[PDB]
């Protein structure tokens, strides 16, 4: 499951870079890190198979809420520039 | 370019998981949840159930004991006059602290027109109520104590575990605003012997025009309802529940149960950061309120010397909040800054910065580096600083006000 | 681009400029484990316009193979 | 946020001291009851009775900043008999402020007289 781990991070990376807002982007991304670096060492594969379920609602989540956020997309924050 | 938001005690962003929950309720499943005889009043009240479940599993108590409100305004209104008017035959005195939210302090106003005492509890120059003042404020018909979880304006946080204890040996119902505590910091209504509480979605990253109210069963705590109608939430909250608001708002509170730890050392670490930060540069800043007993999140600091309206206005960039007067519609000053005490000078330059969940480390360093920059600008700009580096004190040398 | 290249490793892996030899590995040499070199992949395609498939993505174990897909394309 | 009390705020305008030591030179200090605003005026009345120099400090909120930099603006040029007469109401009307805030002007005047006193004071 070491492929389906690191494929599903590659993917919520690469879908939470995509958030228009600059809270919800740094937000997603901090957290997709800190929630993969933290169950690094899970030995159980129950605990594992739990916790990519989980992933893949967050994915799921992420990606409807970037697109509707592109959908009503405002100005940058003056710290973007 | 939008400025930073660094305002979170006023309000907060909706969450993306939150909007998610939601959004299904706002499209398709939109019928009453009161409906009884088709499929939507059953979708929208099995949404509604499992919302309340998630609000009570934050607050560790039973569903039953939830009931949904359109904001901690209304639960506190209905704490506060709902108690205190269904004991009203034999008690017939409150007590609260005078650094309350507005909504208690005026409804404790309302009660006083209608002929209930008021006892307004002093806090200490930390913020936090004295339990010795609290103990010898309970008379025999004391009714509702109503101390809040933790200010929104300084971020103390009061002996809420103690408080209850103290409200239960005296068989005196304790009431706790906990609008600002709620998803941020542990809370469980069995160990604090908390008899009612007030939650507010838009502090939590719920939506906005929703919040709960918790009501004790065990023992039962009475409220007489103030909004009429056909006795909808059990009775004492009449009118139609908005299906979507109370779904965002219990999965608001599950998000909050699930990511309260990380966000407290996160939000934690980042206001050591801003405060050390601005300690080390600018002179004669102090924060207001006790550190030792304080929520990270809520930080209120004063610029001696520098008026707080100016700095807010140097800090464009950035959107924040203070407790000046230049700062208010009918110039009032922070009533919670005159109650711990703070003198004349020191809270007309209150500002308070609010660190949450979305808060990023480039955020606090871009509004640490334009405070300072601005602060040293205004303090160049002030008469007060020259003659603090003159050595003539302020005590000590006059001008002619008026 | 070799500059580039050097500047981002160490940047992302969190390593000083000199220890980044073409040579060094990212798990061996620079202490980086599949978490980081996902992260290092994605930051390569975004500092080079690019989309480096799965396979190619995996055969960056190194700084020399990472200066070499970027040079390639 | 009207956009001259923004104006005035930024890009300081004649922000500084003068020497209180000097004969010539007329300080006015004076401040608010109800919020402190406290904005301390110095005019140097040199040569045959004219204000070259003007400068001012203010702890205070925009308006009242913007309200002291338009007074110290307006004071200088003129002898000590032309600075009496700015009004609290032409910096009022000037700035466009708001109602709550229509005390601001009045220091600023209160501010101006003061100096000018000061400096008369002095001269004697
Ligand atoms: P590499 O060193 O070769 O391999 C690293 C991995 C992790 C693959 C390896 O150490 C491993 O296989 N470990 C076993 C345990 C494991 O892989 N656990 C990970 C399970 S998935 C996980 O951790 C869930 C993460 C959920 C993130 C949710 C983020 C939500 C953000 C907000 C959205 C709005
Ligand atoms: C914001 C706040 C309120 C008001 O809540 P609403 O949901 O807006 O009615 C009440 N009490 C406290 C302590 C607050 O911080
Ligand atoms: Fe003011």
């Amino acid at each position: 499951s070491r492929a389906q781990v690191l494929a599903l991070y590659r993917a919520m990376l690469r879908e939470s870079k995509r958030f228009s807002a600059y809270n919800y982007r740094t937000y997603a991304v901090r957290r997709i890190r800190d929630a993969f670096r933290e169950n690094k060492n899970v030995k159980d594969p129950v605990e594992i198979q739990t916790l990519v379920n989980k992933a893949k609602r967050d994915l799921g989540v992420i990606r409807r809420q970037v697109h509707i956020g592109q959908l009503y997309s405002t100005d940058k924050l003056i710290i973007e520039n | 370019l939008r400025p930073l938001y660094m305002d979170v005690q006023a309000t907060t962003p909706l969450d993306p998981r939150v909007l998610d929950a939601m959004l299904p309720y706002l499209i398709n499943y939109y019928g009453n949840p009161h409906s009884r005889t088709h499929a939507y009043g059953w979708e929208s009240e099995a949404a509604m159930e499992r919302a309340r479940q998630q609000v009570a599993s934050l607050i560790g108590a039973d569903p039953r004991e939830i009931i949904f409100t359109s904001g901690a305004t209304e639960s506190n209104n209905i704490a506060i006059k709902g108690v205190a008017r269904f004991y009203r035959s034999r008690k017939k005195h409150l007590i609260t602290t005078q650094t309350e939210h507005k909504c208690v302090l005026d409804s404790c106003r309302s009660l006083e027109a209608e002929g209930f005492q008021v006892t307004y509890l002093p806090v200490q120059k930390s913020g936090i109520i004295d339990l010795k003042e609290l103990e010898a404020a309970i008379q025999p018909d004391t009714s509702l104590v109503s101390v809040m979880t933790v200010n929104n304006e300084i971020g103390v946080k009061q002996p809420i575990a103690e408080i209850g204890r103290i409200c239960s040996s005296r068989k005196v119902y304790f009431h706790t605003d906990a609008a600002q505590a709620v998803g941020k910091i542990p809370l469980d209504v069995n160990d604090m012997k908390i008899d009612l509480m007030s939650i507010s979605g838009h502090k939590i990253y719920g939506p906005k025009g929703v919040g709960a109210i918790y009501i004790r069963r065990r023992p039962r705590v009475r409220v007489e309802a103030l909004q009429s109608g056909g006795g909808q939430e059990r009775g004492m909250r009449s009118g139609t529940v908005p299906t979507p608001l109370v779904v965002g708002l219990g999965a608001a509170c599950e998000v909050a149960q699930q990511e309260m730890e990380y966000d407290h050392k996160r939000i934690s670490k980042l206001s050591e950061r801003l405060i050390q930060n601005i300690m080390k540069s600018l002179p004669d800043v102090v924060m207001n309120g006790d550190p030792k007993h304080h929520y990270p999140g809520c930080i209120n600091l004063s610029f001696a010397y520098v008026e707080g309206e100016s700095l807010l206005m140097a800090l464009k960039d950035v959107a924040l909040s203070s407790g000046s007067a230049c700062t208010s519609a009918s110039l009032e000053p922070s009533y919670v800054l005159r109650a711990i005490g703070t003198d004349e000078d020191l809270a007309h330059s209150s500002i308070r910065f609010g660190i949450g969940r979305f808060t990023t480390e480039e955020e606090v360093d871009y509004t640490v580096e334009k405070c300072i920059q601005h602060v040293k600008r205004l303090r160049e700009m002030s008469p007060l600083w020259e003659m603090v580096q003159d050595g003539i004190d302020l005590k000590s040398i006059k001008w002619t006000q008026h | 681009i070799e500059e580039r290249v050097k500047k981002i490793i160490g940047e992302q892996l969190g390593v000083k400029q000199e220890e980044v030899t073409n040579n060094a590995s990212f798990v061996e040499d620079l202490g980086a484990d599949s978490l980081d070199t996902v992260e290092l992949v994605m930051a390569l395609e975004e500092e080079f316009d690019t989309e480096i498939p799965d396979e190619e993505a995996e055969k960056i174990t190194t700084v020399q193979a990472a200066i070499d897909y970027i040079n390639g394309h | 946020y009207h956009k001259k009390v923004v104006d005035h705020y930024e890009n300081p305008r004649n922000v500084g001291s003068l020497d209180k030591t000097s004969k010539n030179v007329g300080t006015g200090l004076v401040g608010a009851p109800a919020c402190g605003d406290v904005m301390k005026l110095q005019i140097q009345v040199d040569e045959k009775g004219k204000i070259v120099d003007a400068r001012f400090k203010t702890f205070g909120c925009g308006s009242a900043i913007a309200s002291s930099s338009l007074a110290t603006e307006w004071v200088k040029g003129k002898t000590v008999e032309e600075a009496l007469t700015i009004k609290n109401t032409d910096i009022a009307k000037e700035l466009c402020l708001p109602p709550v805030k229509l005390h601001c002007s009045m220091l600023a005047e209160d501010a101006i007289k003061a100096a000018l006193a000061d400096y008369k004071l002095k001269q004697e």
